[PDB]
């Protein structure tokens, strides 16, 4: 339940071929940058870095939740449905 | 002088049930709040 | 102790149990207690009144009050769990309880406890093999006065020593309903021997009356 | 003025010891229902300022004005009835009270809870009480089938149109449900758990409805104070203490008993006073718990000269609560003794507070092995530590109950522990 | 309407019913968390959500309590790392030594918590309990030494699924949670009390004993077992897929998803 770490901007790639070596069994690649993941701290900022690099990117906007009331008194309340029967 | 309250000692247990069966009777009408139940 | 369920032959949902019409009649007048809605407070009465008409409370016995009050019977399993006084285990003829609780104890409910396991032969948490007289050692009851006390099915027998309880027990042993109250000359509650208030009597309805 | 010295004509719960009848007819007699119909018509706000004129505290735990307490559910209603609850339980080590105030004085306690239910425009009273007090139920239920048949209660309350209710619970054996939520939440069916303060009662509870909760001695005294006057009543106590008390003395005593007293009185006075005394010589006395478990322990230097209210206990670090005085001598293990105290809370705690769950345990454990010196001092203060974590850091005050014992028997007599464990080290 | 606070000098406005854990929230702060969960409704068991509120003596729980108007409060103040201190000793007073085995390993809400907010040892030279396990479903592994005994799965049950067999049956430590029977806690939604329990008490049985989170490469993508558009997060280990997760969409799937798509 931690929020520390949607903070930031990150900057990944496309994944790519990731098979199984035949002697042991162990996960190779083809490409390095696989694991290439970059922090920032703004959509600008992060766009103007790979625009500049050249690459083709592309955006996963903000999920950010909602606000809500939790008046803990209707738990316990009369007409209502929220009427737990537990406790 | 004497202790008096003696009027329990053949009590059983199914008087308290009785009585509450009795009163019944007299109650009032509890309210409604207008459902079945909160489920 | 035990707080899960295991279904032996004896305690399974097909167990015999079933509330009688006049059972079911105190069942209306008591839910006639309550709002319209809200109708799940029958629970706790109920289950002691379960209990009294056979005194150990079984799955059966507890998913037949579910149905009735129209609940989740987790309800009521959460409940017979809660609370003690509902037997879930099989119980015998006589469900013995003594205080063991600081004041009693210091007033010596250990005598009387051992009195009472010699003389039954049988020990705390258990009962004898013809399943008559189940003891147990329990907390406080209202009674911390008269201290060395105990309960047997719902009276008290108060300010007692191992000759007071070992005549009791045969007493009992006999058919016998004895009379419920203390066994050390007092009476209810008053300072042995003598007093030293409510000597004079009262006064009239209307006194210091504005 | 030196308090106590009472007089049996003031002491108002008369048939205490059951030598008078306790039905309606007795009941007359003595002086109960008296005008209660001129008293609906007076109304609510007559009654309140009177409490308050008067001063009253409460007895169940710490003393919170009742007037106050009233005056929070003194208000008009939407469509949400009010309730009042009597909170007849009685499990707390050292009470053995509210059953004789039942046993023998039933009518007085309804004539109080239909008082309160008209200034709080309440329309029934549930009075909740334990299971193992099956007589006194049966006893107050017939009581009740009287009043009924005769029109002090129902429809037409005495010959006013107020149309007020009494109901009767019993619960199941358990002590924690005598908390002012809990028990509502017990009567609901709920499991006997607690609630969070904020809401309260007052505004939000049993049923979603609001409600009132009150103590039987509270709701049996308010009655005789609105029909004397108040101020003669406050006249017998101190300025904040206001009152009469009842007290139930037992322990290491020639003769234990329950008894009605003044507020502010010695404790050494009441102990030698009634009593018979105390058992084999005074300077046998070794400490006191003048509140039952809910408070902690005195030793010898403030058993002795010490009054007994809220306000002077407080300043001897503890409280008062149901004036459960236990008493000692020199022929016990305190230690055993508050071990016992302690495992009462380890087996009747709910549990959904971490801290009580998980620490009463842990004190329960510590605390059996001090019984045999079994461990090493700094033990003592890590205890002390743990008192101090769980004080504040829980629901209902039964987290204080169960660290007070423990914060006095380590404030006060430490040295014995010490020797204990010096002791068992010496015998390997 | 709006309703003022000053947090550690700084100000905010909410809204009335309101909780102080929403005020840190809006400001930033995040504040502890056993027994609560947006989605779900509310209880005061764990109590690790303590603070200070200056001008009135004794703590609070942030989320139950509702901010009145000028209170200044303190997250990271004395009274209140102390409360946490102790909360943390009673708790892993007899949580048992299955860190290892336990398959919620690296996000264990209780072992960072621990790490940041609690101590660093532990007082208890004593014993410690264990609890019977119960047999719920070929999905919900459990064990049932570790349920601190928060009520997310019970409320959780209660509220969303309408099940209605879930509980608590006791009371002190022998306390615990499950049904009172050998029932089976089968619905289409039982596979999100794992999400849910943030201890390894209830895990996942297929999941189980194969892998743990740092290792994986978390990428994102969707469900089409249904026309939902359950956002998912898909965990990978050495180039395969290990285990399935949700993604928090406030619309669609609203962190929760279903057993067949999990
Ligand atoms: C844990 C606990 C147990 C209690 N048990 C009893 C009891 O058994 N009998 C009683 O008369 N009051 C008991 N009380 C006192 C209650 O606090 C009281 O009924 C109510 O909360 C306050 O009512 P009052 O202000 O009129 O005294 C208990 C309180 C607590 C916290
Ligand atoms: S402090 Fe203990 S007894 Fe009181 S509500 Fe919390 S867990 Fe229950
Ligand atoms: S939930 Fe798992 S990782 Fe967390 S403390 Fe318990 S055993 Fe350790
Ligand atoms: S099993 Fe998990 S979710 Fe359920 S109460 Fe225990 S810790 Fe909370
Ligand atoms: S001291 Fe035994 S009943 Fe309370
Ligand atoms: S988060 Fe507040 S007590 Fe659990």
């Amino acid at each position: 339940s931690g929020v520390n770490n949607t903070k930031k901007w990150k900057m990944e790639f496309d994944t790519r071929e990731r098979w199984e070596n035949p002697l042991m069994g162990w996960a190779s690649t083809a490409d390095p940058l696989s694991n290439m993941v970059l922090t920032f701290s703004a959509k600008e900022d992060a766009i103007a870095f790979a625009e500049k690099n050249g690459w083709s990117y592309d955006v996963e906007e903000k999920k950010v939740p909602k606000p809500k009331s939790k008046s803990y008194g209707a738990n316990f309340s009369w007409n209502k449905r929220t009427r737990v029967s537990t406790k | 002088t004497t202790y008096k309250n003696l009027q329990h000692h053949d009590y059983n247990t199914y008087t308290f049930l009785d009585l509450n069966l009795d009163l019944s009777k007299f109650r009032l009408p509890q309210p409604s709040s207008g459902r079945e139940s909160p489920r | 102790a035990l707080f899960v369920h295991r279904d032996t032959p004896e305690n399974n949902p097909d167990t015999p149990f079933d509330f009688t019409p006049e059972n079911y009649k105190r069942i209306e007048a008591i839910v006639k207690n309550y709002p319209e809605g809200h109708q799940a407070a029958a629970v706790l009465p109920v289950l002691d009144l379960a209990q009294r008409q056979n005194g150990w409370l079984p799955i059966s016995a507890m998913n037949k009050v579910a149905e009735v009050l129209q609940v989740p019977p987790m309800r009521v399993y959460e409940v017979a769990t809660f609370y003690t006084m509902y037997n879930r285990k099989p119980v015998g003829k006589y469900h013995i309880q003594v205080c063991t609780t600081t004041p009693c104890m210091l007033r010596d409910s250990d005598s009387i406890l051992e009195t009472l396991q010699r003389k039954l032969g049988i020990k705390v948490g258990e009962t004898t093999p013809d399943k008559l007289f189940t003891l147990i050692e329990v907390e406080c009851l209202g009674a911390c006065v008269n201290a060395p006390m105990v309960q047997i099915n719902d009276n008290y027998y108060e300010d007692l020593t191992p000759k007071d309880i070992e005549e009791i027990i045969d007493e009992l042993k006999a058919g016998k309903v004895p009379k419920p109250g203390p066994r050390s000359g007092r009476f209810c509650c008053e300072p042995a021997g003598g007093l030293t208030s409510l000597t004079e009597p009262p006064k009239g309805p209307g006194f210091g009356v504005q | 003025t030196s308090f106590g010295s009472l007089k049996d004509e003031d002491r108002i719960f008369t048939n205490l010891y059951g030598r008078h009848d306790w039905r309606l007819k007795g009941a007359l007699r003595r002086g109960d229902w008296y005008k209660t119909k001129e008293i609906l018509l007076k109304g609510p706000d007559w009654i309140l300022g009177e409490m308050k004129t008067s001063g009253l505290r409460g007895r169940g735990g710490a003393g919170f004005p009742t007037g106050l307490k009233w005056s929070f559910m003194n208000k008009p209603s939407d469509g949400r009835p009010k309730y009042l609850v009597v909170n007849a339980d009685e499990g707390e080590p050292g009470t053995c009270k509210d059953r004789e105030i039942m046993r023998h004085d039933p009518h007085k306690l309804v004539e109080g809870c239909l008082v309160g239910g008209r200034a709080m425009g309440a329309r029934a009273a549930y009075i909740y009480i334990r299971g193992e007090f099956y007589n006194e139920a049966s006893n107050l239920q017939v009581a009740i089938r009287e009043a009924y048949e005769a029109g002090l209660i129902g429809k037409n309350a005495c010959g006013s149109d107020y149309d007020f209710d009494v109901f009767v619970v019993r619960g199941a054996g358990a002590y924690i449900c005598g908390e002012e939520t809990a028990l509502i939440e017990s009567i609901e069916g709920k499991q006997g758990k607690p609630r969070l303060k904020p809401p309260f009662p007052a505004d939000v509870g049993v049923f979603g409805c609001p409600t009132t909760v009150a103590n039987v001695e509270t709701v049996a005294v308010s009655p005789t104070i609105c029909r004397r006057g108040g101020t003669w009543f406050a006249g017998f106590g101190r300025e904040r203490n206001s009152g009469t008390k009842l007290f139930n003395i037992s322990g290491h005593v020639n003769h234990p008993c329950t008894v009605e007293e003044e507020m502010s009185v010695p404790l050494k006075e009441l102990i030698e006073k009634h009593a018979g005394g105390v058992t084999g010589g005074w300077d046998n006395l070794l400490a006191v718990i003048p509140g039952g478990s809910s408070t902690p322990l005195i030793p010898k230097s403030v058993c002795e000269t010490v009054l007994m209210d809220f306000d002077a206990l407080v300043q001897a670090q503890t409280g008062l609560g149901t004036a459960a005085v236990i008493v000692m001598d020199r022929s016990t293990d305190i230690v055993k003794a508050i071990a016992r105290l302690i495992e009462f809370y380890k087996h009747e705690s709910c549990g959904q507070c971490t801290p009580c769950r998980e620490g009463v345990d842990w004190m329960n454990k510590v605390m059996a092995r001090f019984v045999k010196g079994d461990a090493r001092p700094a033990e003592i203060d890590s205890l002390w530590e743990i008192s101090k974590q769980i004080e504040g850091h829980t629901i209902c005050a039964l987290g204080d109950g169960a660290a007070w014992p423990v914060q006095g028997l380590i404030r006060h007599f430490r040295p014995e522990l010490e020797d204990r464990m010096q002791r068992f080290a010496q015998q390997h | 309407n709006l309703i003022e606070v000053f947090v550690d000098g700084q100000s905010v406005m909410v809204e009335p019913g309101t909780t102080v854990l929403q005020a840190c929230e809006k400001v930033g702060m995040q504040i502890p968390r056993f027994c609560y969960h947006e989605r779900l409704s509310v209880a005061g068991n764990c109590r690790m959500c303590l603070v200070e509120i200056e001008k009135a003596p004794k703590v609070v729980a942030a989320c139950a309590m509702p901010v009145m108007k000028g209170w200044n409060i303190l997250t990271n103040s004395e009274k209140s790392k102390k409360a946490r201190e102790g909360v943390m000793e009673f708790l892993l007073a007899n949580h048992p030594l299955d860190c290892p085995i336990c398959d919620q390993g690296g996000e264990c809400d209780l072992q960072d918590q621990s790490m940041m907010f609690g101590s660093d040892r532990s007082r208890f030279l004593e014993g410690k309990r264990a609890v019977e396990d119960k047999n719920i479903g070929p999905l919900v592994k459990t064990i049932m030494t570790r349920c601190i005994q928060c009520t997310r799965c019970i409320r959780f049950a209660s509220e969303i699924a309408g099940v209605d067999d879930l509980g608590t049956t006791g009371r002190g430590n022998d306390m615990q949670v499950g049904t009172y029977i050998e029932k089976m806690f089968m619905s289409e939604l039982s596979g999100n009390v794992i999400d849910i329990c943030p201890v390894g008490a209830l895990t996942s049985k297929p999941y189980a004993f194969t892998a743990r989170p740092w290792e994986t490469r978390k990428t994102e993508s969707i469900d089409v077992m249904d026309a939902v558009g359950s956002n998912i997060v898909v965990s990978t280990r050495t180039g395969e897929v290990m285990r399935i997760l949700p993604r928090m969409h406030e619309d669609i799937n609203e962190e929760w998803i279903s057993d067949k798509t999990r």
